RNA sequence: AGAACCUUACCUGGUCUUGACAUCCACGGAAGUUUUCAGAGAUGAGAAUGUGCCUUCGGGAACCGUGAGACAGGUGCUGCAUGGCUGUCGUCAGCUCGUGUUGUGAAAUGUUGGGUUAAGUCCCGCAACGAGCGCAACCCUUAUCCUUUGUUGCCAGCGGUCCGGCCGGGAACUCAAAGGAGACUGCCAGUGAUAAACUGGAGGAAGGUGGGGAUGACGUCAAGUCAUCAUGGCCCUUACGACCAGGGCUACACACGUGCUACAAUGGCGCAUACAAAGAGAAGCGACCUCGCGAGAGCAAGCGGACCUCAUAAAGUGCGUCGUAGUCCGGAUUGGAGUCUGCAACUCGACUCCAUGAAGUCGGAAUCGCUAGUAAUCGUGGAUCAGAAUGCCACGGUGAAUACGU
């Protein structure tokens, strides 16, 4: 049976699976590399397997829609920590502390009515 | 520049021009249409152009072709 | 707002259909790259009035020229005045 | 801020080296809210840096940042119509915070090719100092001992 | 002054509706034309009737025109006599089959554009404003409505200056969302001034 | 086939109208997959609330339409019985095509 | 929320006077669809056809023309007569009334205090006890899960494969939206008059009004709008009205505000390449295809819209060029030659093509905004609209610094 877990990262979608096979990274049918995760936001998608006895210990299948560049990266992140049911509710404990499965509740504020962009009030004539 | 294909006149003064021609020209027009371009058959004709209090006698010539008659009477006086 | 230009308004939305719209066929497809003749363009003497995109397109209970919305087809005073009073159907103060 | 007191938030590591002194150091370079090309500059300056004067990775910036640390600083006060400088003792929190601005401010200032090479330049120039950084560090200094009047 | 408009700020939360009726964007300018063009002949026509509010609605190339009222005798009358009247022109000027519904209204004092209209109506008759806004008042508590106030907008008493002079009796929680506020606001036709006629009805919580 | 979509602007109208289509199709009939969201077109408009001047102060205003789509899998002749004509209509558009 | 005519009021001309628009009287003519001459047009003067649903014969309802008076008309005057609506102090926490008491009385008390909060929030106390407006809550959206639903959306496990969810099929899941759960200082610790509350921790996706919006008290500035409409009074009334052409609203020795694009190597230019959301669309958005360097033109499917169309989003990233100059920086200005919308682009346009390449190399005193997905930067869409956004509204991408203090 496959385990599963979503996480999502500023309207940014993501569907994350984890097997007990190799350790080739299968992201959108393309290699992690290939993937041009090459600047900041490299290694975002592996922050919640940082602090994990691995070598080479599992498949993943991963594929994010929505956002950008960190909005579709800071997704994996978030998408991998629900996939760790298959630890299940053990080794979440220590990775509480990281914060990795807390939800950003940061999102893009609204447009304002008088204002250039949400919080910019446009100057005005001396006093 | 502008009009696309075919260059774009009044009905009213093509008849004022052929007018000029058949019947002969007398004295300077007054036309308050400004939309009309200048052609080969409106050279050496006195024609007159309205530009908000009377007609100005605007003399036409043989490289007036490439503007239209509006340039030739300036609305906004000055000094 | 000035019922005189509500009568000129009125007139210019009556000549729409009967000189231009089935007449007005002329210059769409005859006016092309064909085959000129500059016959049809001395057919531009009509009272001028009824062209298509002609009128200000005001608002139909007062008059004003500013504000107009297609959608409700009423002027941005009278939108406030209608959506405050219901009328327009699931319409409410957006929020989100 | 007169009643809240903030809850200091702490920003994410540099991915790299994992140095988080050089995650502050990499948001003042940054202009425009770009950090993949803020970065690109950064660590094109290291490995020039660490090349050229022969020493290890990671403590080549940090004794050329230790260098350029201020000691102390003069707060504004304007009490009694009279304007009044008193000289203060700078956190180690400020003292890099300080340190890591007016190393971009005075590679700002030259005149030479590439950020990268501009800024290289200024911390090649920190351990044994010639530089604008150095000369930036010493401005409240000489105003201080002189305000240690007021205390 | 600056305040939120009572009815439509409630539209979302506890209004039934003043328009339930469909239509796409085409024919939308065109449909909302004719359902304020009715209302004009409507109301002159039930001015004397004293008319509460009728709600318009066009069920699929139809028209029914659901119409409230204070005196149910007037409007209906003997028969279909005043009806067929009514539901005649209202098919001509909206150009569809017409229907009518029939409603009464019991207790009038709950209803805001009944007592704007009873207060406003009093002022070409030419009595005293401070007892015209009482007798709105002094029967409030008695029949339902557990909070309610009035106000008038200048030309008191046919003064050179324009004052107010609201009144209030009750709990009227005019920010409170789910509590039920029934507002309508209407005009004097007075030759000595325009005097506003606002009142806020309160009638429970939920 | 029997493809119907609807339209309503109301937040809880068609969820009412949309339930009773079901209900008296699947009894006598069988299949009848249920009510399919569909996404909301939010027309959001913003006029002056101000009649003169005022540039900061405005009002804003939306209009949401929302869709419902019926599909019926069973074109039986006792099913299209009862179908038509005890909708009930309360402003709610109906159209019958592919 | 958009002056090329129109809009448009104002000006110089040409015109009409019961009028352009509405009611009513008398009289004639169906209305209307056809054409020609003159005029810039408003318009007069002809030749055609037509003469339609009721009518003891005086006529009708639609519309046109003529004539007479009641009138119609006014974006004209007064926001120091007004309605309606709105700015701002201010999303500041205040502002008041019933009874009671105090003072001869204006008024006070309540709402003086002691803690606490974003808050007249709450506690205790009190010569006051209560009530109401406001605040908070109720609401919309956003953070998470469950239930209901599976097309046009989505593709794990299965296979058939043109390696395209494309086609059975599977309905998990993302997305989508109806109804619910959850966050209440409640669980624990400490402090505090043992109460309110505060600090900290656990659990939790979200902890102390979670983030943001709607929501703007009593009143003030005789604040703004008689020009959106409505409306008192006043005034014009063969004119300040009405119709039409052209003009102006876009002027130019000047001053100021509000924006855009810059002065560059965090960048310019060229090739290649990856990731959005919110929309709008039938008198419309316009594939694919062909032509043109290009703006665009012709031909021309599909979809009233999770399908189809605008739409190939840009920053970013991969190589190369440029190496500190008034330059491959910047685009102004001007010339030549085009497209598009429309009766119409000259006054007075958008956009494209070739060429020209002003000033400016971080801006004096002074001054403006912003405390977290914010500042800033790079793009997209909509309303207005035939056709003119760098404005405005709406959306997303990347993404900080610093808050010791009053
Ligand atoms: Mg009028
Ligand atoms: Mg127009
Ligand atoms: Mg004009
Ligand atoms: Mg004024
Ligand atoms: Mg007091
Ligand atoms: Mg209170
Ligand atoms: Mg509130
Ligand atoms: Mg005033
Ligand atoms: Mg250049």
């Amino acid at each position: 049976n496959q385990y599963y877990g979503t996480g999502r990262r500023k309207s940014s979608a993501a569907r994350v699976f984890i097997k007990p096979g190799n350790g080739k990274i299968v992201i959108n049918q393309r290699s992690l590399e290939q993937y041009f995760g090459r600047e900041t936001a490299r290694m975002v998608v592996r922050q919640p397997l940082e602090l994990v006895d691995m070598v080479e210990k599992l498949d993943l299948y991963i594929t994010v829609k929505g956002g950008g560049i960190s909005g579709q990266a800071g997704a994996i992140r978030h998408g991998i920590t629900r996939a760790l049911m298959e630890y299940d509710e053990s080794l979440r404990s220590e990775l509480r502390k990281a914060g990795f499965v807390t939800r950003d509740a940061r999102q893009v504020e609204r447009k304002k009515v008088g204002l250039r962009k949400a919080r910019r009030r446009p100057q005005f004539s001396k006093r | 520049r502008s009009l696309k294909k075919g260059p774009f006149i009044d009905l009213h003064l093509l008849k004022k021009v052929e007018k000029a021609v058949e019947s002969g020209d007398k004295k300077p027009l007054r036309t308050w249409s400004r939309r009309s371009t200048i052609f080969p058959n409106m050279i050496g004709l006195t024609i007159a152009v309205h530009n908000g209090r009377q007609h100005v006698p605007v003399f036409v010539t043989d490289e007036m072709v490439g503007h239209k008659l509006g340039e030739f009477a300036p609305t906004r006086t000055y000094r | 707002a000035k019922q005189s230009m509500k009568a000129r308004e009125v007139k210019r939305v009556a000549l729409a259909d009967k000189y231009f719209a089935k007449r007005a066929e002329l210059k769409a497809i005859i006016s092309d790259v064909n085959a000129r003749w500059n016959a049809v363009l001395k057919l531009q003497t009509l009272p001028r009035d009824s062209s298509p995109s002609r009128q200000r397109n005001r608002c139909r209970q007062t008059g004003r020229p500013h504000g107009f919305l297609r959608k409700f087809g009423l002027s941005r005073i009278k939108v406030r005045e209608a959506a405050m009073r219901g009328e327009i159907p699931g319409l409410k103060k957006a929020s989100w | 801020p007169r009643r809240r007191v903030i809850g200091q938030r702490k920003i994410l590591p540099d991915p790299k080296f994992g140095s988080e002194l050089l995650a502050k150091f990499v948001n003042i370079l940054m202009v425009d809210g770009k950090k993949s090309t803020a970065e690109s500059i950064v660590y094109s300056a290291l490995e020039t840096l660490a090349q050229r004067s022969g020493k290890s990775e990671l403590e080549a910036f940090e004794v050329a940042l230790e260098n350029v640390r201020p000691t102390v600083e003069v707060k504004s006060r304007r009490v009694g119509g009279s304007t009044y400088q008193v000289p203060v003792e700078v956190r180690p929190v400020r003292r890099n915070a300080l340190a890591m601005r007016w190393i971009v401010e005075a590679a700002r200032k030259r005149g030479d090719k590439s950020m990268a090479l501009r800024l290289a330049n200024e911390l090649s120039d920190a351990a044994e100092n010639k530089g604008t950084a150095v000369k930036k560090r010493e401005d409240v200094h000489r105003m201080a001992e002189a305000n240690k009047a007021f205390a | 002054g600056q305040k939120v408009h009572p009815n439509g700020i409630r539209l979302g939360i506890v209004k039934p509706w003043n328009s339930t009726w469909f239509a796409n964007t085409k024919e939308f300018a065109d449909n909302l034309d004719s359902d304020f063009k009715v209302r004009q002949y409507l109301t002159k026509e039930l001015a004397k009737a004293s008319v509460s509010r009728i709600v318009i609605e066009r069920p699929a190339k139809s028209i029914r025109v659901t119409i409230h009222t204070a005196r149910p005798g007037i409007v209906i009358g003997k028969k279909g006599e005043d009806v067929e009247k009514l539901r005649k022109v209202v098919a001509d000027i909206a150009g569809v089959p017409a229907q009518i519904n029939i409603a009464e209204v019991r207790k009038p004092e709950l209803d805001a554009k009944l007592v704007a209209d009873s207060i406003t109506s009093q002022l070409e008759r030419r009595v005293m404003f401070r007892r015209a806004m009482k007798r709105a008042v002094q029967n409030a508590m008695r029949l339902g409505a557990k909070g309610i106030k009035v106000e008038v907008s200048g030309r008191l008493g046919g003064a050179e200056i324009a004052r107010t002079e609201w009144y209030r009796e009750g709990r009227v929680p005019l920010h409170t969302l789910r509590a039920d506020i029934d507002y309508n606001t209407s005009e004097a036709h007075t030759t000595y001034g325009v005097i506003g006629v606002k009142v806020w009805i309160f009638k429970g919580e939920i | 086939r029997i493809r119907i979509r609807l339209k309503a602007f109301d937040h809880r109208l068609i969820d009412q109208a949309t339930a009773e289509i079901v209900e008296t199709a699947k009894r006598t009939g069988a299949q009848v997959r249920g009510p399919i969201p569909l996404p909301t077109r939010k027309e959001r408009f913003t006029v002056l609330i101000s009649p003169h001047v005022n540039k900061d102060a405005r009002d804003q205003y939306e209009i949401r339409t929302h869709l419902r789509l019926v599909d019926i899998v069973e074109p039986t002749e006792k099913t299209v019985d009862a179908l038509m004509r005890l909708d009930l209509a309360a402003g709610v558009d109906v159209q019958i095509s592919l």
